[PDB]
């Protein structure tokens, strides 16, 4: 099984079974990627 | 008076340890994944 194919695949990856019982499985986190980057060096 | 529940609390691995640090996030796992065990115990805290 792939560990990042589908959420079920990752749950199998973490609890380490293909016969996984019924329950809430926190796997990992997520933080939304930076939609944009702004840089302003101090501004004759 | 009886305190019955702590605050369920969790830590992100990279976001805490490295956040934006790509070098830290990369070098974290090669040094181990302690945060995983930290976190199962924390999740157990919460769920128990």
């Amino acid at each position: 099984v792939d560990c990042a194919l589908d959420p079920l695949s990752e749950t199998k990856c973490t609890l380490k079974s293909f016969t996984v019982e019924k329950g809430i499985y926190q796997t990992s986190n997520f933080r939304v990627q930076p939609t944009e980057s702004i840089v302003r060096f101090p501004n004759p | 008076i009886l305190p019955v529940s702590m605050t369920k609390t969790s830590v992100d691995c990279t976001m805490y340890i490295c956040g934006d640090s790509t070098e830290c996030s990369n070098l974290l796992l090669q040094y181990g994944s302690f945060c995983t065990q930290l976190k199962r115990a924390l999740t157990g805290i919460a769920v128990e």
